[PDB]
C-alpha cells in the first residue's frame, strides 16, 4: 500500500510563513517526483512545483517565486513545502502528489509523464489576525420520543472554534452509517460552529454506546462526549 | 425443514417484533452469513437483513439483525402496517449450500 | 560472433502466462541492442533509469529477460509504481526499475475462433507481490469467512483465471506480448556489454 | 501558460445517463491532459491519463479522447457514486494547469425529509447561549423551507442552515438549522417548533417541544 500522509491544518498570522510536511511511506522514496498543487476553498486546482526526491533539485511556478521553498529529507522519506509572506489568497489546502517515473522513448527522447496517481490527505492553512479558540462539544439527544417509529437521531454539537477544520467521529470511527457531519457555518461572532448527527435503530439506543469524538488540531483540542437520551 | 423459524409471530405498532431463526453449529452457529428476507404476498423477496447485522441501501433502521449461538433475530422496532409480511431466513450451509427457513408470517 | 540470444526470447514459438512468466538469464555475450531500438514492429517501448541508444555503451552483471502475455490495457500495469491485477498477483516491478519493458500485439498468433484458454493469469491472492516473484501455486483463494476445505465454492474461488483471447476482440482485451528487460549492476564483474 | 476551459461548468443528469464533458486548452497539447475526480473533502482522484487512457480500477463506464486543443470525458451510465467536481489537467508544457471544474449532481426521484429537533444541553445552559437544532434527513430535493415559532411566533434572523453535498448512495441531502438564542430569551417562552414544508411533504411538518420537560 501507499501512502502520504501529510501535516496537521495550521493557521498563521497573514506575513509568516507555514511549512507543510508529507511523508511517503509504501515505496521507495527516491524514485519519484513529488508535485504540490494548492487548492483554495471553492476555487478550482493550482499548481505550485515540483521537487526531486533523489537530488533535490527544485523547479517552482513563477507565481510563488522567490516565496515558496520545497525540501526533502531522505532518511525520514519526506517532503517539505514553505510558503513565506503569506496572504488572503493563500488560505487553500495543499496536496502532495506522486506521479509515475518518467521513462525514456525507444528514440531516446525523455518522456515526462507528469499525472497525479497518489495525493495526500491535504493540508489547510488558513491565513488570518484572528486568535484560534478551542470549541465546545454538546450532545444532542431525542429526547422527544423518536424511538417510537424504529429509528432514533442523535447528535453533537460543535460550537465556537476557529479556525477549520475539525474531526467528528463515532465510537473512535467504528461507527460511519449513516453518519452526516455537517458542513461548517461561520457565525457573525466570527467563530465556526457545525453540528454530527447519526441515525441508529431504537433498539441499540440502549444496547450500544454511542460516544463522539471531536478533534481540533489547530487548538490541540480533543473531546469525546458520551450522547445519551433525555428522558423526560 | 432444516431450519426451525416459527411460522407465526405477531407485535403491535411502537412495539417491536424478534423473529427467531434456529439451526446447528455447521450452518447458522458457526459462520456470519446470514439473511433476512421479507415478501409481500403475491410480490418478490426484499433483502432487509444480509451478513447478520447488515442493512442495505433503502432499509429502514427499525429492522435490525442480531445473533446468539445457533439463534439469529430479526427485530422491527417501529412496527407499521407495512411490515405485515412474510420473513424468511438464510444461511450458509456449506460449501455450495444455501439453506432457508420456513417463513414467519408477521401479523 | 557470439552474439545474445535475443530472438531466443522474442522470436519464441509459445510464450508462458503472466502467473508464471518466464525468465531468462542473458550473460558473456555481447548484446546488439539495436535489433530492438531500430525496429518499428514495438507497440509500446517504454526504458526506466537507461536510455535505449545509450545501451550500446554500457556494462552490467547480469541482464533477465522476463516474457509473458497480457492483454491490452494491462500492458499499462508492467512499469514501476503501478496498482492492478498484473502488478499485484501476477508480475510486479520494483520501483527502483533499472530496465526497458517492451511490448508488441500478437493477436494474430494467441488467440485463435473460439477464443485460446492456453493463457491464464492469477486474479487473487493472499497479499500483493514482491518485485520478480513468481507465485504458480494454485490453492482455492478464501474470500470469505469460510474455510473453502480444499474445494471451489461460495466465496472460495480458483485463483487463476482464463483470458479467453478473442479474434473479434476490441484493441483492450486483444493479447500483447510483453518482454522485460533489467539491467542489474553489482559488485561483481560486467560480463553483459555491447560494441 | 496553458489556459483550459471546461464545459460546463455544473450539471445535474439522471440515473443511467450519458454525461459528456469538454475541456479545450488555448495550445496544442497533443493528448497530455488527464481527468481528475475529486469528491467533497477528499483529494482528487485520477481516471484517465493521456486524454484517452483508462487508469487501473476505474470503471469500464468511463472514457476520455479527442487531441490538439479539444477534449471529451464521457460517462456511459452515470452511477449515484458519480457525483463529484471533475477537472482536466495538461503536462504537454510547465507550468501545470487545471480546468474550472465541472460539478456534476444527479436528478433523483422526490423523496421527503425526516424531521428531528433537539433542545438546547443542559450544559450549554450555563454558559448563556442556547442553541435549538433541527435536522432534515435525507430528501430531495435541495430547496426545503424551515421556520421557526417561538410560542408560535415567526423568528427571523436568528438562524443558520447547512446542507451537507449530495449522498454517494442515495443521492439525498441532509440540512442542519440551528436557532442561537441567549439563555434570558430562551426562559421568556415555552413551546419551541420547527416547521418544514418540502416537495415530498403533502402538508407542513411541525416537530415541536415545551422547554422544561
Ligand atoms: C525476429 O524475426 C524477424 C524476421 O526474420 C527479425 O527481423 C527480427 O530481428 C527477429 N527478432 C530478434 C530480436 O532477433
Amino acid at each position: 500500500q501507499v501512502q502520504l500522509v501529510q501535516s496537521g491544518a495550521e493557521v498563521k498570522k497573514p506575513g509568516a510563513s507555514v511549512k507543510v510536511s508529507c511523508k511517503a511511506s509504501g515505496y521507495t522514496f527516491t524514485s519519484y517526483y513529488m508535485h504540490w498543487v494548492r487548492q483554495a476553498p471553492g476555487q478550482g486546482l493550482e499548481w505550485m512545483g515540483i521537487i526531486n526526491s533523489s537530488g533535490g533539485s527544485t523547479s517552482y511556478a513563477q507565481k510563488f517565486q522567490g516565496r515558496v521553498t520545497m525540501t526533502r529529507d531522505t532518511s525520514t522519506s519526506t517532503v517539505y513545502m514553505e510558503l513565506s509572506s503569506l496572504r488572503s489568497e493563500d488560505t487553500a489546502v495543499y496536496y502532495c502528489a506522486r506521479p509515475p517515473r518518467n521513462y525514456y522513448d525507444r528514440s531516446g527522447y525523455y518522456q515526462r509523464a507528469e499525472y497525479f496517481q497518489h495525493w495526500g490527505q491535504g493540508t489547510l492553512v488558513t491565513v488570518s489576525s484572528a486568535s484560534t479558540k478551542g470549541p465546545s462539544v454538546f450532545p444532542l439527544a431525542p429526547s422527544s420520543k423518536s424511538t417510537s417509529g424504529g429509528t432514533a437521531a442523535l447528535g453533537c454539537l460543535v460550537k465556537d472554534y476557529f479556525p477549520e477544520p475539525v474531526t467528528v467521529s463515532w465510537n473512535s470511527g467504528a461507527l460511519t452509517s449513516g453518519v452526516h457531519t455537517f458542513p461548517a457555518v461561520l457565525q457573525s461572532s466570527g467563530l465556526y460552529s457545525l453540528s454530527s448527527v447519526v441515525t441508529v435503530p431504537s433498539s441499540s439506543l440502549g444496547t450500544q454506546t454511542y460516544i463522539c469524538n471531536v478533534n481540533h488540531k489547530p487548538s490541540n483540542t480533543k473531546v469525546d462526549k458520551r450522547v445519551e437520551p433525555k428522558s423526560c | 425443514s432444516a431450519l426451525t423459524q416459527p411460522p407465526s409471530a405477531s407485535g403491535s405498532p411502537g412495539q417491536s417484533v424478534t423473529i427467531s431463526c434456529t439451526g446447528t453449529s455447521s450452518d447458522v452457529g458457526g459462520y456470519n452469513y446470514v439473511s433476512w428476507y421479507q415478501q409481500h404476498p403475491g410480490k418478490a423477496p426484499k433483502l432487509m437483513i444480509y451478513e447478520v447485522n447488515k442493512r442495505p441501501s433503502g432499509v429502514p433502521d427499525r429492522f435490525s439483525g442480531s445473533k446468539s449461538g445457533n439463534t439469529a433475530s430479526l427485530t422491527v422496532s417501529g412496527l407499521q402496517a407495512e411490515d405485515e409480511a412474510d420473513y424468511y431466513c438464510s444461511s450458509y450451509a456449506g460449501s455450495n449450500n444455501l439453506v432457508f427457513g420456513g417463513g414467519t408470517k408477521l401479523t | 560472433t557470439n552474439l545474445c540470444p535475443f530472438g531466443e526470447v522474442f522470436n519464441a514459438t509459445r510464450f508462458a502466462s503472466v502467473y508464471a512468466w518466464n525468465r531468462k538469464r542473458i550473460s558473456n555475450c555481447v548484446a546488439d541492442y539495436s535489433v530492438l531500438y531500430n525496429s518499428a514492429s514495438f507497440s509500446t517501448f517504454k526504458c526506466y533509469g537507461v536510455s535505449p541508444t545509450k545501451l550500446n555503451d554500457l556494462c552490467f552483471t547480469n541482464v533477465y529477460a522476463d516474457s509473458f502475455v497480457i492483454r491490452g490495457d494491462e500492458v499499462r500495469q508492467i512499469a514501476p509504481g503501478q496498482t492492478g491485477k498484473i502488478a499485484d498477483y501476477n508480475y510486479k516491478l520494483p520501483d527502483d526499475f533499472t530496465g526497458c519493458v517492451i511490448a508488441w500485439n500478437s493477436n494474430n498468433l494467441d488467440s485463435k475462433v473460439g477464443g485460446n484458454y492456453n493463457y491464464l493469469y492469477r486474479l487473487f491472492r493472499k497479499s500483493n507481490l514482491k518485485p520478480f516473484e513468481r507465485d504458480i501455486s494454485t490453492e482455492i483463494y478464501q474470500a470469505g469467512s469460510t474455510p473453502c476445505n480444499g474445494v471451489e465454492g461460495f466465496n472460495c474461488y480458483f485463483p487463476l483465471q482464463s483470458y479467453g483471447f478473442q479474434p473479434t476482440n476490441g484493441v483492450g482485451y486483444q493479447p500483447y506480448r510483453v518482454v522485460v528487460l533489467s539491467f542489474e549492476l553489482l559488485h561483481a564483474p560486467a560480463t553483459v556489454c555491447g560494441p | 501558460d496553458i489556459q483550459l476551459t471546461q464545459s460546463p461548468s455544473s450539471l445535474s443528469a439522471s440515473v443511467g445517463d450519458r454525461v459528456t464533458i469538454t475541456c479545450q486548452a488555448s495550445q496544442d497539447i497533443s493528448n497530455y491532459l488527464n481527468w481528475y475526480q475529486q469528491r467533497p473533502g477528499k483529494a482528487p482522484k485520477l481516471l484517465i491519463y493521456d486524454a484517452s487512457n483508462l487508469e487501473t480500477g476505474v470503471p469500464s463506464r468511463f472514457s476520455g479522447s479527442g487531441s490538439g486543443t479539444d477534449f471529451t470525458f464521457t460517462i456511459s451510465s452515470l452511477q449515484p457514486e458519480d457525483i463529484a467536481t471533475y477537472y482536466c489537467q495538461q503536462y504537454d508544457n510547465p507550468p501545470l494547469t487545471f480546468g474550472g471544474g465541472t460539478k456534476l449532481e444527479i436528478k433523483r426521484t422526490v423523496a421527503a425529509p425526516s424531521v428531528f429537533i433537539f433542545p438546547p444541553s443542559d450544559e450549554q445552559l450555563k454558559s448563556g447561549t442556547a442553541s435549538v437544532v433541527c435536522l432534515l434527513n435525507n430528501f430531495y430535493p435541495r430547496e426545503a423551507k424551515v421556520q421557526w415559532k417561538v410560542d408560535n411566533a415567526l423568528q427571523s434572523g436568528n438562524s443558520q442552515e447547512s446542507v451537507t453535498e449530495q449522498d454517494s448512495k442515495d443521492s439525498t441531502y441532509s440540512l442542519s438549522s440551528t436557532l442561537t438564542l441567549s439563555k434570558a430569551d430562551y426562559e421568556k417562552h415555552k413551546v419551541y417548533a420547527c416547521e418544514v414544508t418540502h416537495q415530498g411533504l403533502s402538508s407542513p411538518v411541525t416537530k415541536s417541544f415545551n422547554r422544561g420537560e
